[PDB]
């Protein structure tokens, strides 16, 4: 209607800093957000969108593209990468690891 | 959410 | 990619 | 075509930790930058010399980060890979350099 | 990056 959220996870968003080989969080400042990824039936593609909720920024709203590689590097740190940026999500438990992950990856064969 |  |  | 290069053109096999030929075939390409002036978009297209497998055909997004790793290698990355050019000369790379960073200006 |  027209996108369905197939999961949510709380992690903090990051993004590496290819000059300082290191990662910043998303958005400028630190703190935990509410990460989706929200299915487009009518045109069958998928989207990463988190908000923090503290302030409510939107600090990551980016493409699944088909064939994307997502990198489980560790049990609650994932990321993936686009054109721009290479995107990790620290998550605040396994768990929200786990339901993101599972959704991903049932994305990624659906595409 | 904004659209993509 | 790059490590965490 | 707003430039042509030649390059060995990689892709890196993450599973594996290394480059690999893009393709499978070894050996050097040419490798363009294309211009859409009807909607002002670019690619990369590259065919390989001997043979002219295309080897590389990938969109130039606004935004793409551009890494001059040495005087000739240069990457970016994209969801599926990261691409990699061995170029095979620093005149080559740089020729190629400039119209990439030119092309990421105008996007 | 991965390195060269
Ligand atoms: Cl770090």
């Amino acid at each position: 209607m027209s996108e369905q959220s197939i999961c949510q996870a709380r992690a903090a968003v990051m993004v590496y800093d290819d000059a300082n080989k290191k990662w910043v969080p998303a958005g400028g400042s630190t703190g935990f957000s509410r990460v989706h990824i929200y299915h487009h039936t009518g045109n069958n593609t998928f989207r990463v969108v988190g908000r923090k909720i503290q302030d409510h920024q939107v600090v990551i709203n980016c493409a699944i593209p088909k064939g994307l590689k997502y990198n489980q590097a560790t049990q609650t740190f994932h990321q993936w990468r686009d054109a721009r940026q290479v995107y990790g999500l620290n998550f605040g438990s396994k768990e929200d690891a786990n339901v993101f992950a599972s959704a991903m990856m049932h994305a990624l064969e659906v595409l | 959410x904004p659209p993509x």
